[PDB]
């Protein structure tokens, strides 16, 4: 679930 | 528009659907090693529910791993292809997932979140404060100090989606 901001 | 559990049964059909989903995951999760996504998606413990458009095209999905005896599952990856975002699919998927988890006798959903991500799961009903005894996931779900562990309680008779 690695997340670095963004993602609409 | 269907939300089906995609079985990794070694058939050309499912294999292709899983690969398409895996590619949506890497394109949408750039910080994630692609080979790591490959490993989890196709391993013996993980399962995937896909958003199927016209019973043939994958436009999203969620990869998860159930810990049946413990009655909780971990979300590995969640994503909707770029050209299909902001149309409510992602939220509908999560609701279908909760309903499926409830039917699977799963009591809690766990997932690691970072940055923006945290905000997304909070809107999906996940919280930073856990009500599930820590020693329950300890030893099953890796404990990373670098990520925020979030959980969502799945009440046995609350209606999630459908
Ligand atoms: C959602 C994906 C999960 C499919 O979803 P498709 O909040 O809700 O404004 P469905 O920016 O439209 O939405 C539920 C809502 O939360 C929004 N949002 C997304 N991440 C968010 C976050 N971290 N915090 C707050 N809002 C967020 C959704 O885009 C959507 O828009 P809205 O709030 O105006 O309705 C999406 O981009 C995607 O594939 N993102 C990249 C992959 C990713 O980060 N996956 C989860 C981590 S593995």
């Amino acid at each position: 679930k690695g997340l670095g901001k963004g993602g609409a | 528009l269907d939300f089906d559990i995609l079985t990794n049964d070694g058939t050309h059909r499912n294999m292709k659907l899983l690969i398409d989903l895996k590619n949506i995951f890497s394109r949408q999760l750039p910080k994630m090693p692609k080979e790591y996504i490959v490993k989890l998606v196709f391993d013996r413990h993980h399962e995937s529910m896909v958003i199927l458009k016209n019973k043939q095209k994958v436009i999203g999905g969620i990869c998860f791993r159930q810990y049946k005896p413990q009655r909780f599952a971990e979300v590995a990856f969640l994503a909707v292809t770029a050209n299909e975002q902001v149309r409510g699919y992602g939220t509908r998927l999560m609701n279908k997932f909760k309903d499926h988890m409830q039917k699977q006798n799963i009591e809690y959903l766990l997932t690691y979140a970072d940055n923006f991500a945290i905000g997304y799961f909070k809107k999906q009903g996940f919280t930073k404060e856990h009500r599930m005894p820590q020693e329950k996931w300890k030893g099953y779900i890796k404990d990373y100090d670098g990520g925020t562990l979030m959980e969502c309680y799945i009440h046995p008779y609350v209606d999630y989606g459908r």
